[PDB]
Formats: structure tokens, C-alpha cells, sequence
């Protein structure tokens, strides 16, 4: 369900 | 404003599915435009889903294997850069993870070599910051994929240049999503603006046919040394040096520290030291681009040519046994057309001045683990043979030499160039030349002749040329072109092989300073 | 702005970045490309970003940059420029620039219908869409020297801009300049070469299938807004190369195969309702000719039934044909042959460009007469081809009729297409049973798209070459795990292919290949 160019976090 | 819906882009794809527009009629020159493909990170495959709005161009049935969709690398039909992808109906995306979308524009190609700084500026930076301007909207908004499989690499900060938006490589790729479908995605590579082949199938050389001059090359160079902060104001006056390339390594200049006063006492001008370890890139482009001249042993480091001012000279000095003219990536840069550069090629002739390292392992030149018959031959060898690419271990074995440069050798090869102090605009060609007329002449006993008339060429009219001659072929119907001719002024009567009723070709063209050929205007029939 | 623009033209000059490393696939993208009208010459304008990709040195004019229009290489229709300093504006007039992006390209005959979709609409229909924001932005430049054409009113469907031709540039000023301009077309979508080198016929290697033309078909058809009941349609033409018996024809037809029998005409009928009636006919009757390229409007599961007049080998004039039976298109094609010599009407008077043989001597208009099959011949003006497809032909009905059961049992009305994976972990076992004897095993996953696909045929073909000769040796295979036995020499290479194949002719690609030692 992920449309993302994201960041990671950990 | 930030338009994120997910069940519209996955019902877009679910029953329109991928569409797919590419240039070119080979898989050699072909750059694909996609929209919804994706990539199955299960399988490590680009997969093509057939829905109700899918477009296949090329659509090329069988032949999509023989051999591939296109070269994903610019090392032209390798055989480990292909692309392709394997076709699913969109409906069986119900069997499926629920996809991940790229919402950006990407640019997917394959790095060749991303440790080797010829390869990385060679195969993958030019290659592409123009295939990145081939098309409206990606200069600055297309994330670059690299699927080769390599890590960053040393260079990776050369890579990051070309976008604002960072790159991603295809082990990053698992960590987004099982099943990524990119909107919109651009894959290959332009070869266009390659000069030289590494020697998979003949040995290594230069291109037959380069398509790209050093005003494209320079462009490239100067939106580098932008993205690095490096100014464009060079130095002052008096400030002028000569640059040595210089290595901590192998490859060693052995009397560098010789070579630095003597270069220095020889043309008038301080000297100074760069390495590529021991500086960071931006410093090394900083440095190059205000030598008056850049010396350095054939190594990738010398790619650096392409930042060299206008003016500047390129000295290369190979090992022993190795011939200039068989290692030629860095020539050709520097000789191309527009780069307005001279090109020196010192070779090390000495054998009592190379120093070789027989013991290494295999990848720095060592030859200790092969028979010693074939060490045998390598040792008595006095020149490197022509060969194929990439591990001959005699070609190793002398690249990896150290080398005690003869310094009055060099300075004569260089003063065959450099006449006085080293150190620093145009290349138009002409139009056809316009109303060609030609007019045959009755004469005494029905001898013939033929004049030949015409208007200088339309752009001639705002030019600044040296010298304008014109180029004139005849013909006889049906045999062997003629006599060419080459002529000051814009008129002429001939007289050779003349006489009566003959159909005679002639073609006409302008020519600019020596080499700069234009177009042949429509060919004149001429009849006596 | 105008400054702006005018400043960035001078200081920086025109940029260029083009498709392909040969003349015959490139497609230029231009910044602040020119455009005299005086001298009728493109310009490019040295400036300090300039850029000339490729730079082809004295190789641009060998032969030219681009091609212009989809008929390879022709000798009428290459692109080209001059170059000049971009400082030499200040001896030319204020240039007048074109704001909205451009595509600039050569129609080759906007009179005639089959190269009008051939050769223009197509090749831009997916020219547009090589590159993003054309489809939608792009005004288009026509610049060949045509006027607008029997046909302009289809080209308007392409772009929502009104297309310029060359004779309303010189309207606008001296000195154009576009500002974002793309020259050239794709050859991608083409399927035919006319014949100006060896006689017309398909092209050797068609990089289109029916789906794409099918997609065309449907945006052509949505922008013309016209998107017993089933029916057989019969393509009639009104001014020259008629169906005589053209009622006898609507009725037999009607009757053989208990359908309705309908007549279209692009002279009596809007453009729009030729698609539509087109779109839904389960049958397609037309003589050969241009109104024929209607085709790829025809729903999959039809006919296409083409007449040819006497003398006129169908194998010799394939374009519909060729269009018809493309892989995906999911028609049928059937050509029929007048070869009654009475069931023609020739026209020898008429002129040159329809058919007329007076202008020939005497003896070669007999020998024209007499000839009972048109020879083979190049582009463009045969006399004798052009008297012979020109004539008006009575159809034999009876042996139409035969010629088109051979095909058809009641005019019919889906998808597939697909290509195999490589097959996965191929690998090789050898052994050496009983006496002396050796049996190779050679076994593989199956392709992982077949995970999720249904084929009613799924085969593995297998190429079994030894070390060094001309052997390969074909099996077809179903399984996935195959022991060989029979002509295997023991302490012997083999190199080993395997690909798998739906349906017969859809071949998978060859997994790398196995070396194999007995
Ligand atoms: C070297 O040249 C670059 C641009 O040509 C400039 O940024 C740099 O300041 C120059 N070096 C020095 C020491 O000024
Ligand atoms: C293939 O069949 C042979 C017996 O002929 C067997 O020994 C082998 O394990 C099989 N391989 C696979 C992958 O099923």
C-alpha cells in the first residue's frame, strides 16, 4: 500500500 | 499539490498495465520509455504487464531475445549489461504482493565499472547527463537506478552530481518493497558520447565513428565543476603551473622529485603535485583546471584531461614495453576536435629504468603464478602484443612497472609541441553553395568547354573565414567520377576531355580552412 | 519576456541532443532552433551553452542529419541546418519565436489515405509519445511543401493545436525561432516500403503488432467521437477502380452468408462514420486500394476480403495484407483475382497519372493489352500497373464466393500474446551405466512467469551441440528433467541449450548455456 519515495528510520 | 492515491495508480495499472515507447531499430541504440513497470525483487526481473491500454514498441516477438530489449550499459552488446523483461498478464497481479510505486521519474542504466575513474566519467557520467537531456523533464527530477549490482563505489560522489534526488542501487531495492512498479521510468543508456572501446572483440581503440567533440565534452566539464563549487575565474598572472599526477601506489615515477626541478627550470613555470588519494575530487578538479599542462603515467587518473583549460598540454608517460599508440583512451580526449588540447606521448625506452614487481598478485602485474615458460617470454619481451580485454597478465605485469623518467628524453618529446611556454575558437561549416550554372560554349570546330558558376554558400554572408575554397567534381554519364578541382573563386572554364553531345555531372561544394567539407549542392547536367 | 528570450537565444545559442547514431532512427530534441524564410534554412547559432549531439563534423552532410518523413532515406525529405555565430543576429532581423513546444516533420502524400495513416499518423501518434509533454502540448510543423491534403481534418485529431504548414511560415516573419522544437519521426509503427529500390512489399523486419495499432485505433476513434445488427460491409468506390456488379455482389453476399450486406464510401460518408461503421463490421470487401487501410479500424475476429482487378497479383501488392495478418490484429485476409479478361472495363484515354496508355508508342501499348499479369516494377509511375489498377472489374461471384469459404464458415466476432522466462537452475548430470554406454540428464525449473500464467501448450526445446562441430540436434520436450541415451559417446562435451515455448510459436529466450562432459 506504499506510494513512497521514503526515508528509512531505523 | 501532493496527489498520493494509491487504489487509482494500482487500478491504473491492474487494468491499463505497462506501456512501453523506444528509440531505435537496434538493441545497440535503443532507449525505452515505461510507464508502470516494475520489478519483482523475488525474481530479479523487470516484468511487462499486459492490460487493457499496454503498448509494446518496438514489439519485437521472438527477437526480444536475440539478444535483448537494449544495452543497459554503454559497452555495447556485452553480454552481462542486458536488459529485458518477462511478460505477465496485469490480472495476475492478484497472485501477487500488493505493489510499492516509484512516483518519481527514473533513469535505470548499469555502471560498468564504478571503482575505475575512466570507466565512471567514460560509461556512465556523459553518457548520462545527455541521455538525461534527451528528454523534457529529467535534467533535474529523475532519481538515477543503478541495477549493475556493484556497491558505491570510490566515485559514488560523482554519481550524485547529476540529481538533486539521490541514486539508488539495486540492493537498496529489497528494503522499498517485494514488487516495485516505477509511473514512470526511462531505461538505457546513449552511446553517444563514447570515444573508445576496451577490446572485448579486436584489441582496445578508439571508436571508428566518435559523434561527440570536446564543446560537449567541455559543457559536460564545466556543470561539474558547478555541482563541485568549483569557481570558473582562474588563476592570476604569474600563478601559472605545470601538474604531475602522482601516486602512492605502484606505477611509481621514480625520480618524481627530478622530474618536478627539471620541468620547473625548463619551462619557466612552478610545478605542482596532485594525487587522487591524497586530494579530494573538487580539489583535483581545482588543480586541473588551471594547469597550463598536466603530466601523469597512462592511468585512469588522466581522465581528468577533460577538465583542462583551452590551451593546455597533455603529457602521458607509458611504462616500459608498453607502445603509446596500442593505449589510446586519453589521446583520443585530448585530440578530439574542439577540445583544444596537445597531446604528448612519452614511452620509457630504458630498460635499466623500469623496475617490475614479479611477485605481486596477479591483479598488480605479478606474474609468479603462472609457468615459467610463459614468464619466460613475458621477461624477454621488449613490447606488449596486441591483445583482448582485460586480465593479460604481460600487459599487467608492464603497466604495473615503476619508472625512472629520462628527463632530456621527455623534455625533447614535449618541446616537439610546447615551443615556448605551455599553457593558452570556432569549427562552423559551410552551406551549399547557391544557383549552381553551368554553361557549355560552341567553339572554332565544334570544339566543346564548360564554365561552372556560383553564389557563395547563405551563412558565408555573416562569417569570419580564413580561407573559403570550393570543390569541384566532374563525371561522364556513365563512368568513373572525374578530375576533382579545387578552386579560390566562384568561376571557371574548363577544357579537359570536352567535345560534343555528353551528359556531365558535376557536384560543387564550399570548403572552410583545409578540412571543414560542406554539403554538395544539386548535381548539374551539363550536355556539350 | 520577449528580452529574456531574445537574450538567452543570443548569449547561449541553440542546444541540441538527438536519438540513434545513424540518420535513418534519429529523432532531434532543439533549443532555440531558427528558421529563415528568406533563405529557407534551419539555423544553428554557436552560443556559450551550446550543444550538438551527435557532432558529425563533415559526416552531417553524408547524406543529411535526419530523416523528415517515414520513407527510408529519401532523397526529398532529409533535415538539415546551417550553422552560424550567434552574434550574427545582430545583423538579422528581431527573430519571432514560437512559444509552444513543436514537432516538425514531412508528411509524404496527404492526398492519399493509405500513407496518410502509414506513414504520417502513426509514426506520429508515437513520435508524441516517445517524449513527455508532446502528446498533449505540441503544436505540429509540416514542413514538405504540401497544402493541407484530402485529409487535414485527421491530422487535427493529433495535438489540440492547429498544425502549421510551410506556407504560413513566411506569415510570420523572416527570421522564426522555436524555442523547444523535436525533428523527426519514428519508423517504429511502418510495415510497408513502397518500392523505390527493389518492388514494393513488406518490410523485413515489422517491429509493430496489432495491439499497438489497435491502441492508435481506439484514440483515433475516441477523437472522432464515434465510439439485421451484425453486418458484412462492402467498401465501395465512387470515381474510378469500381465493383460493376456491385448490387449482385451485396445481395450473393448477403445471402451466402445470412448477414446483412452494407455499403460504405469515404465520399458519401463522413470520415466518422466510416470508422464507426467500420469498428463493428464481422466482414470487410473493398478492390485494393487506399480506402483498405481502414482495416486497422476492424474488430478482432473479422474478415478482410480484397478484390484485385485482372492482371493484378495479389502477392505483389501486400500493404493491406501485411496490415491485416500482423501478429495480434486477429483478423482474417483473403485476396481474390479477376482473372476473366472480360469481366474488365480498361480506361486507355484517361491520363497518365490514372491509368492512361496513350501517351506510350503504339507497340507498347499493345504489349500492355496483351500482358496478363502486371511484372514487377519500382516506384512510382508503371504504365502499365497504373492502367491495370485503374480498370473497373466485374466480380465473378461464384468463384468469390468459393475463394473466401476457403477462409470463412460465417463471419466470426480473445487475447494471448505472451513469451516465455528462461527456464531456472538448468543443470547437467552425466553417468555411465552397464557396458561402456553414457546418458546425459539434463533437468530445469520452469520459467517464473509460468507461475502465473494459463497455456494450453508448454514445451522445452533443448539443443545438444557436441564440443566443436555442426551438430545441435533438436528435441521437444514436455517435461522438465530428460535423460539421454540414444547417439551419446561417452568421454565427450556437450554444450547444452534449453528454452521453453508456448503454444508452438512463441519462443522463450536460451538460459545460459551447459557444458556437459559424458
Ligand atoms: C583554479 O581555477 C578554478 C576555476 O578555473 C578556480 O575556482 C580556482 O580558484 C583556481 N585556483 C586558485 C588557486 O585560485
Ligand atoms: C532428474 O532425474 C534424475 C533421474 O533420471 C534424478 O536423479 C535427478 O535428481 C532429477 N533432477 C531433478 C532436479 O529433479
Amino acid at each position: 500500500a506504499g506510494a513512497g519515495a521514503a526515508a528509512a528510520a531505523a | 499539490a501532493l496527489r498520493i492515491d494509491y487504489p487509482a495508480a494500482l487500478q491504473i495499472l491492474m487494468e491499463g498495465g505497462t506501456h512501453m515507447v523506444c528509440t531505435g531499430r537496434t538493441h545497440t541504440d535503443r532507449i525505452c520509455r515505461f510507464k508502470w513497470l516494475c520489478y519483482s525483487n523475488e525474481a530479479e526481473e523487470f516484468i511487462f504487464f499486459h492490460g487493457n491500454t499496454s503498448v509494446m514498441l518496438p514489439n519485437l516477438g521472438s527477437r526480444r531475445f536475440q539478444p535483448a530489449l537494449l544495452d543497459l550499459s554503454t559497452v555495447e552488446d556485452h553480454a552481462t549489461q542486458y536488459f529485458n523483461f518477462v511478460e505477465l498478464p496485469a490480472a495476475a497481479l492478484r497472485f501477487m504482493p500488493k505493489p510499492v510505486f516509484v512516483p518519481d521519474v527514473a533513469l535505470i542504466a548499469n555502471r560498468f565499472n564504478p571503482d575505475n575513474l575512466m570507466h565512471v566519467f567514460h560509461d556512465d557520467l556523459l553518457p548520462l547527463f545527455y541521455t538525461l537531456r534527451q528528454f523534457p523533464g529529467l535534467a533535474h527530477e529523475a532519481r538515477l537506478f543503478f541495477m549493475e549490482g556493484w556497491g558505491e563505489g570510490a566515485h559514488f560522489d560523482l554519481y550524485k552530481l547529476l540529481s538533486p534526488k539521490q541514486p539508488l542501487l539495486r540492493a537498496q531495492l529489497k528494503t522499498l518493497g517485494r514488487l516495485l512498479c516505477f509511473s514512470h521510468a526511462f531505461v538505457g543508456l546513449s552511446k553517444i558520447t563514447t570515444w573508445y572501446q576496451y577490446g572485448f572483440v579486436q584489441p582496445q581503440g578508439p571508436k571508428a565513428n566518435i559523434l561527440v567533440s570536446g564543446n560537449e565534452i567541455r559543457q559536460f566539464a564545466r556543470f561539474m565543476t558547478e555541482k563541485l563549487n568549483v569557481s570558473a575565474t582562474g588563476v592570476p598572472l604569474g600563478e601559472e603551473y605545470i601538474l604531475v599526477f602522482s601516486r602512492t601506489q605502484n606505477r611509481l615515477i621514480l625520480n618524481e622529485a627530478e622530474l618536478l626541478l627539471a620541468l620547473a627550470q625548463e619551462f619557466q613555470m612552478k610545478t605542482v603535485t596532485v594525487s587522487l588519494e591524497d586530494h579530494t575530487f573538487a580539489d583535483v578538479v581545482r588543480l586541473v583546471s588551471n594547469a597550463s599542462m598536466l603530466v601523469s603515467m597512462h592511468g585512469a587518473q588522466l581522465v581528468t584531461t577533460l577538465f583542462l583549460p583551452r590551451g593546455a598540454t597533455v603529457v602521458e608517460l607509458f611504462p616500459y614495453a608498453v607502445n603509446p599508440d596500442h593505449y589510446t583512451p586519453y589521446k583520443t580526449l585530448a585530440m578530439l576536435p574542439g577540445m583544444d588540447l596537445q597531446y604528448v606521448a612519452w614511452r620509457n625506452m630504458m630498460p635499466e629504468n623500469t623496475v617490475t614487481h614479479p611477485e605481486r598478485p596477479w591483479d598488480q602485474g605479478g606474474i609468479t603464478h603462472l609457468d615459467r615458460a610463459e614468464q619466460a617470454r613475458i621477461l624477454a619481451s621488449r613490447e606488449v602484443p596486441r591483445h583482448l580485454c582485460c586480465r593479460n597478465p604481460e600487459w599487467l605485469f608492464r603497466i604495473y612497472q615503476d619508472t625512472k623518467v629520462d628527463i632530456p628524453s621527455l623534455i625533447q618529446t614535449i618541446r616537439r609541441v610546447v615551443k615556448g611556454r605551455p599553457g593558452p575558437a570556432a569549427g562552423l561549416y559551410p552551406g551549399k553553395v547557391r544557383e549552381a550554372r553551368c554553361q557549355a560554349s560552341v567553339h572554332g570546330a565544334s570544339e566543346a568547354r564548360l564554365t561552372v558558376s556560383w553564389q557563395i554558400p547563405w551563412n558565408l554572408k555573416y562569417l569570419k573565414v580564413a580561407e573559403v575554397k570550393y570543390e569541384v567534381w566532374l563525371q561522364e554519364a556513365g563512368e568513373a567520377a572525374y578530375v576533382p578541382y579545387i578552386l579560390a573563386l566562384q568561376n571557371h572554364t574548363f577544357t579537359e576531355n570536352i567535345k560534343p553531345f555528353t551528359t556531365y555531372l558535376v557536384w560543387v561544394r564550399c570548403i572552410f580552412n583545409k578540412i571543414l567539407l560542406g554539403p554538395f549542392a544539386d548535381v548539374l547536367v551539363c550536355n556539350t
